[PDB]
């Protein structure tokens, strides 16, 4: 009984976790994307300043 | 018989002026163009050669024409200094803007001044009690020090200053200068109504605070310089009046921003993130004048805007080293309804030292800090896997940290509208003891909610019984 | 050829014309090219002027004559623009003929100073349950509508305009609120369709449309909000009240960025020029509430910003938030769930409006601010224990969440609003199901109108809740719920 | 006659473009008629670009600029001790003229390959964490790196203060004269530092060089190089000097400002293309000279500021590649109550044990690797583990070893005080003691050994080494104290 209680509690806690993880993955895929864009821009501005002189 | 030239070029805030004579106005001199309405002021920035100067206008340049006559004043921008500035509202060029007549001051001083030498420095380690829990506890303000409030947009910088003016301004003895740089004209209105209503400015009577404004409607030239104006007045109090002076500035970032708006138009090659190459020295020349010297004492609060919530942006980052105390406001924090939204692990003080505050104070502050830190290192695991997957030690620390977290929140008087609750204020000695006890495990049975938005520990006890009924 | 009043084109490309002559020209004077296309003298230099064009580059060649105009960039203003649709320079685009101008105002007008202002205390009634109760806007305020693509931003502003029909049909000129809607960067068809909606609800007669749409030249988009504020300002300076929607500032900023980069100004953060903040700040500072001496007029601004991926920390969002007097944040998450208006209360705030709120709402909004956005504490945690105490707030929370929902084009009167909230806050909904809270609300208002109209009238006419009306309202509420 | 003089063609932003000056040397000092001094950095066909060493407010178009005939130099000599000067060696403490043994140029070729000898004499910093785990040698460059407000100056400051044990003597070979270089700090911060050196009577063997935040970029850029020269004199004359660059991040910013205004095309993050060189030539000058050269040394503690923990940032990556190891200070460790907040894993001293008093080397066996094995395990403890006898014990040992590395500021220790502590720790004479009491143990115990087993401590100070006899005495002595 303690085992089957445990096994039910695992599948339940892990469902809430995988859900909660995905949420952070979603929030970090967004930050990733911002940063990636920023990286391309910022790199371009150095090339640009360098080209102007 | 003056010195006159003609306008040769106009690009935005930048006006180029040619002079017909050998003699040319000095860099930092104020020039004048007579217009239909009033006078446009320009500040010489550089000499371009071939008898032409480059200037930065202090007002819009709409309507200017090539060939237009330019007058040299033979000196820099000057401001009314002295007691006659108290209870008045003033410009970047030192003219009044409260329609109350001329500031009949005996003297007018240039806004560009050299900073006080190394020899002139006067250091102390003297605590400034604020009555705000987190500040008083975790990062104490210093009398005559330089205090700075860092915050993203809307996180609470201005409410914080108004609380500090509410705490320190009436009982200071000395004089305050508030300078608005690049902020809301309405906020100026909100404050001029305030210092009137509290009596710190009395129309008929006598007043303790002078106000200087260069708000966010103003062209860049005016935004850059308006802090040097409000400072020049602060320095006259410090020096000749040997006054202990309070200087508030909302907001100091706007000064540097205004500098970048024009940097391009001045011919400079952009440094990192598009800022002016001179960002640091421009800031040194402003910052270093805002200091406590041997002749007198200046305690200074500065609102510091953080662009895109990025504390590594050259501007706020270059600001840090200038401050003896830093309170860093966090969006993440304020979004938990924690006000003030002070990051207790990113706000710092020179005066957090046992040889100033006593070992008991130090030890508490530090254990509080260790506690909070443990929660931080854990947040990711708490959010993914919940509380269940902590060891008991941790579970208890997390349980406790959250009670500290909330206890660091405090109802300000000036945010009564958003708190719904009267403004509480806590004596340093009470903050120290109250927190000391929480750590000592004396309040573990109490639910989290009883620490949220109260004063000292007596107030927790009260709210806990209020809930239990 | 007078080179004083007149110019010759040296070169044109990238939206700039370089022009020789025009020696008497003023900085920011409007000019005219042969083709009839207009320009703005931006940079006066020794031996040439740089002119920003208000149209395609096709419409200007090298060698062509340019005529001075005499005038700094300006526009027609006055009550004669009411019902009219114009472009950024004030030119009618609605097929209806010359505008009837009281006079002309510059595009760039300095903000009301420190003195000529008074704190906002007069309500701008949106007719939106969630906004009026929780982010009350006052006449003279600036309140940002911010959120992702397709989250109801425009809807919130448009319901506000449709709602004014309530007072703009009365006589009392002080209660009236004229409307300036600025479309910057939107599709022509969106705006055409918007105007037809306004016409259909008979809102058009008290509103002005200023459009600089997607295919138009960046400077026309840059300019539109400024010429719309002078149009808005006329009402302000003449003892009347105007609401201005900037839809949206994100697109204004983008156009400004286009112009700056082609002008070869150094790209900063996200490639915007250093002055992109001053762009908005000077614009929005022009919203205000004026003193008795200045005639007590007001211009209220509702700028719209569009976040990407819901990030309010980007450069342009935080710039505008650091200008306006608050934000109405709309969450895409709520929007997809069917919660519309999708106002995220946690992240929404009005910094000055509380004063200007109608007392009735203020009284039944007791802590609703605190409670709701805090039921959010339990709600987020909920999905570890089947608690006793915190099972109640989960049931009330859920109810007020439905009460706050609202159909589009259906702004509601204050006296129609306060009962619904009273009935929520005091838990008379606790027993009723979710799927019926929608039907409850329509049926409850019918009941109130037919049977307890005396009371609604009292809410409307005094705006307060006397202990007696409060108690009488408790009476009628309990009755309906029971059946 | 435009060969020795020139006329200002244009001026602003602390930069002047000058006509003539036909015979001027690249990097030569110039005087503008209005008073201000400058340095020719750009020599082009029709003009000369000059960076100003002060305000340009008084310079005008047409103004006359004069050749000095000197490459930027400075006063050097023992006379400078106890003093605070600006970048050009002008005294700024109001204590009047400096008396100098001579003048050295700012920019000096470093010691070549031949005239050097391996670092082998310790710079005793007085800090347990450093001296045990990242020992610093005489002639080494050891970088101090970390975010704002993480302890960086407090590491350097406790080294300077610690030199008192030897600087109060006459023995010249053991003495370590200190040079502190404030760059872009605020004057108040510096006054506060020379106030503290005073209170600890350390100012008498230190020299301060301050190019603080309000000073012209050419002054901030120059300060480290002229400060190397001041320090080099000690090195070049059989003595020893420590040099603290606080901080190089701010100097790099100043060099950038200089170069952009000279309209020299920038590189990454707008820094000049040769910003690596800027720092490498400065630090190559720190060195341990060979016997044929008198045996003097210059040890450098350069300070770098990272932003957001970002050590991959351009400048921090540059300097890391120049020095002989780093001390990484971390805000997260600072708040757990680890002071100094040294990340042991990430911090190396490359010269290593060759620069550590032998006694300390012995008792700190694999302390650094052990502490790694500890954190390897403090990682496995996270997912709620249960450990076997070895792992739970070493977890206990390290948790206490970490505790023993905590140390107050301005409380530096002598090796003979350090050794017993590390000795008690590593061996396990601390395992069966409640964790929260290791602090009061440290001071009770050092007092105990000062009254009871004092002959031991005396031995370590003098003979710098241990034999079975010293080991077993101390082992017998410590075992004694454990029972309070
Ligand atoms: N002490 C406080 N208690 C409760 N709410 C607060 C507090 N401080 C700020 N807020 C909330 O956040 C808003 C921020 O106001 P403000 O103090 O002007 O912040 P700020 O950071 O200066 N904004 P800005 O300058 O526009 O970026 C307030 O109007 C409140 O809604
Ligand atoms: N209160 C509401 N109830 C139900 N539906 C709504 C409501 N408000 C808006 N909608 C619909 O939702 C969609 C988005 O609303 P809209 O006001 O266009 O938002 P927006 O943020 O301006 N989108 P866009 O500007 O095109 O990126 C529209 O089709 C509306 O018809
Ligand atoms: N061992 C220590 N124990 C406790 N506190 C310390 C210790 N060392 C330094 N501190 C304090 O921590 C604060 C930061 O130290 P500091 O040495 O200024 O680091 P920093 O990184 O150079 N700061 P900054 O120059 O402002 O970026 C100072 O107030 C010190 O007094
Ligand atoms: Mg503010
Ligand atoms: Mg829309
Ligand atoms: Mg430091």
């Amino acid at each position: 009984q303690g085992y089957a209680a445990e096994i039910s509690a695992r599948r339940n806690a892990m469902d809430n976790a995988s859900k909660n993880a995905g949420d952070m993955i979603n929030r970090y895929s967004i930050l990733y994307n911002r940063t990636r864009q920023a990286v391309i821009t910022n790199e371009l501005v150095d090339i640009i300043t360098g080209a102007s002189s | 018989t003056p010195i006159t030239g003609k306008v040769t070029a106009v690009i935005g805030a930048i006006v180029d002026v040619h002079f017909e004579q050998s003699e040319l106005p000095a860099i930092l001199n104020a020039l004048e163009i007579k217009t239909p309405q009033g006078k446009l002021v320009l500040e010489v920035a550089q000499h371009l050669g071939e008898n032409t100067v480059r200037t930065i206008a202090m007002d819009g340049t709409e309507g200017l024409v090539r060939g237009e006559k330019v007058l040299d004043t033979g000196g820099p921008i000057s401001v009314p200094v002295g007691r006659e500035t108290l209870g008045r509202i003033i410009n970047v060029i030192g003219e009044p803007i409260d329609e109350r007549g001329p500031i009949k001051s005996k003297l007018r001083k240039p806004i560009h001044a050299d900073p006080p030498s190394f020899a002139e420095q006067s250091t102390s380690a003297e605590i400034l009690e604020t009555g705000i829990k987190v500040v008083d506890l975790l990062a104490p303000y210093a009398r005559g020090g330089k205090i700075g409030l860092f915050g993203g947009a809307g996180v609470g910088k201005t409410v914080f200053i108004q609380e500090l003016i509410n705490n320190i301004a009436k009982a200071h003895g000395g004089f305050s200068v508030f300078t608005g740089v690049g902020e809301r004209t309405r906020e100026g209105n909100d404050l001029y109504r305030e210092m009137k209503e509290t009596g710190v400015i009395n129309l008929e009577g006598e007043s303790k605070v002078a106000l200087v404004f260069g708000q966010m409607n103003e062209p860049p030239g005016a935004r850059a310089r308006v802090a040097l104006t409000g400072l020049t007045i602060a320095e006259y109090f410090r020096d000749e009046e040997g006054q202990d002076v309070l200087l508030f500035i909302d907001n100091i970032f706007r000064f540097t921003q205004a500098g970048s708006e024009v940097s391009a138009l001045l011919g400079r090659i952009p440094s990192a993130v598009g800022y002016q190459p001179t960002l640091a020295t421009d800031m040194g020349l402003l910052q270093e004048r805002i200091t406590t010297t041997k002749k007198g004492s200046v305690t200074s609060v500065q609102a510091v805007y953080v662009p895109a919530d990025d504390l590594t942006d050259p501007a706020p980052a270059t600001t840090f080293a200038h401050l003896d105390a830093t309170t860093v406001l966090s969006r993440g924090i304020s979004e938990l309804g924690i006000y003030p939204a002070v990051d207790p692990l990113d706000s710092k003080s020179r005066l957090l030292d046992a040889a100033v505050v006593g070992q008991e104070h130090y030890d508490v502050a530090s254990k509080v800090q260790e506690t909070l830190q443990t929660y931080k290192s854990l947040q990711d695991i708490i959010a993914i896997l919940g509380m269940d997957e902590l060891s008991e030690q941790d579970k208890l620390t997390v349980e406790r940290a959250r009670k500290i977290q909330r206890f660091l929140s405090q109802p300000f008087a000036v945010a009564e509208v958003f708190t719904g609750i009267p403004g509480k204020l806590v004596r340093l000695k009470d903050t120290v003891a109250s927190f000391k006890a929480v750590l000592e495990g004396k309040y573990d049975n109490i639910p989290e909610h009883a620490f949220y938005m109260v004063g000292g520990i007596e107030d927790v006890v009260a709210k806990a019984e209020k809930l239990a009924a | 050829a007078n080179l004083n009043e007149t110019g010759r084109v040296l070169a044109v490309g990238d939206g700039i014309a370089r022009v020789f002559g025009l020696n008497n020209i003023q900085a920011e004077e409007l000019v005219e090219f042969s083709s009839g296309v207009k320009g703005m003298a931006l940079n006066l230099e020794p031996g040439q002027v740089g002119i920003v064009l208000f149209g395609s580059d096709r419409l200007v060649k090298e060698g062509e004559l340019v005529k001075r105009t005499g005038n700094i960039v300006d526009v027609p203003v006055g009550p004669g623009l009411l019902g009219r649709v114009v472009d950024a320079l004030g030119n009618p685009i609605d097929g209806k003929g010359p505008i009837d101008a009281a006079g002309r105002s510059r595009a760039q007008v300095k903000a009301p100073g420190i003195l000529p202002r008074r704190s906002v205390h007069e309500p701008v009634q949106t007719g939106l349950k969630a906004v009026d109760a929780l982010v009350p806007i006052g006449r003279g305020q600036r309140e940002l509508i911010i959120g992702d693509r397709q989250t109801g931003k425009t809807a919130v502003a448009l319901d506000t305009i449709l709602n004014q029909k309530r007072w703009n049909n009365g006589s009392d000129e002080s209660k009236k609120l004229y409307c300036v809607y600025v479309a910057v960067g939107q599709k022509r068809s969106t705006v055409a369709q918007l105007v037809q909606t306004l016409e259909q609800h008979d809102a058009m007669k008290y509103s002005i449309i200023v459009a600089a749409t997607a295919s138009e030249a960046a400077p026309l988009q840059y300019l539109a909000p400024f010429t719309a504020a002078s149009i808005g300002e006329w009402f302000r300076d003449n003892g009347k009240h105007a609401l201005i929607v900037y839809d949206d500032l994100s697109k204004q900023a983008v156009a400004y960025r286009q112009l700056s980069l082609l002008l070869r100004r150094p790209p900063g953060r996200e490639a915007y020029p250093g002055d992109v903040f001053y762009l908005h700040s000077r614009l929005l500072e022009r919203a205000a509430k004026l003193s008795e001496k200045e005639g007590s007029g007001s211009l209220t601004a509702l700028p719209v910003i569009e976040t990407q991926g819901g990030d309010v920390s980007a450069y342009i969002p935080t710039n505008v938030i650091s200008i306006t007097d608050g934000q109405i944040f709309l969450e895409a998450e709520l929007f997809y769930k069917g919660i519309r208006p999708a106002i995220n209360v946690g992240l929404s705030v009005s910094r000055v409006g509380s004063a200007a709120q109608v007392k009735a709402l203020k009284q039944v909004a007791g802590s609703l601010k605190l409670f709701l956005a805090q039921y959010r504490e339990v709600a987020a945690s909920a999905q570890s224990d089947l608690d006793a105490s915190t099972k109640q707030t989960l049931v009330r929370g859920e109810r007020l969440t439905q009460l706050l929902k609202q159909n589009q084009y259906s702004p509601l009167a204050t006296e129609e609003q306060v009962p619904l909230i009273y009935a929520g806050v005091n838990g008379h909904l606790d027993g009723i199901e979710l799927s019926r809270i929608g039907e409850f609300e329509s049926s409850f208002l019918s009941y109130l109108k037919s049977n307890h109209n005396e009371l609604l009238t009292e809410i409307r006419e005094k705006g307060e809740l006397s202990k007696e009306l409060l108690a009488s309202l408790k009476s009628a509420t309990e009755s309906f719920v029971a059946t």
